[PDB]
């Protein structure tokens, strides 16, 4: 601990994804939305809008 | 017989064919789809890509 | 380091507001995705490398 900053201890994580190339299985918190047919819409499926 | 003026009709399609195999490189960017670098990255660097 | 821990994250909803509210975090440095996107976006091959 008497040592200054540059030498003290740091726990890293690295958190790790891939990008929409496989299907996906950890998504935010956002809420489904009901289906609609045959409309102009902006869809966001899985993170694919 | 009528090679010439088919050929005419594959240089066109070919054409449009290759300009819109071109929306699918990533050209040094992260990816090609711009509503992916939109959905995840923030300004400065989404506007770098 | 040289033994460090690979942890598989699957099949979960995650919160990342949380990870925002409370941070002795002195580095956060995101490459691929930005950090405030991160709800809005689906994810596989979720990895944390302790």
């Amino acid at each position: 601990p008497t040592y200054g900053v540059g030498h003290q201890p740091y726990r890293v994580v690295v958190l790790s994804f891939e990008l929409l190339h496989a299907p996906a299985t950890v998504c935010g918190p956002k809420k489904s939305t009901n289906l609609v047919k045959n409309k102009c819409v902006n869809f966001n499926f899985n993170g694919l809008t | 017989a009528l090679g010439k003026l088919q050929d005419v009709v594959n240089h066109n399609a070919q054409a449009l064919n290759t300009l819109v195999k071109q929306l699918s490189s990533k050209f040094g960017a992260i990816s090609s789809v711009l509503n992916d670098i939109l959905s995840r990255l923030d300004p400065p660097e989404a506007e770098v890509q | 380091v040289y033994a460090w821990n690979r942890k598989r994250i699957s099949n979960c909803v995650a919160d990342y507001s949380v990870l925002y509210n409370f941070a002795p975090f002195f580095a956060f440095k995101c490459y691929g995705v930005s950090p405030t996107k991160l709800n809005d976006l689906c994810f596989t091959n979720v990895y944390a490398d302790s």
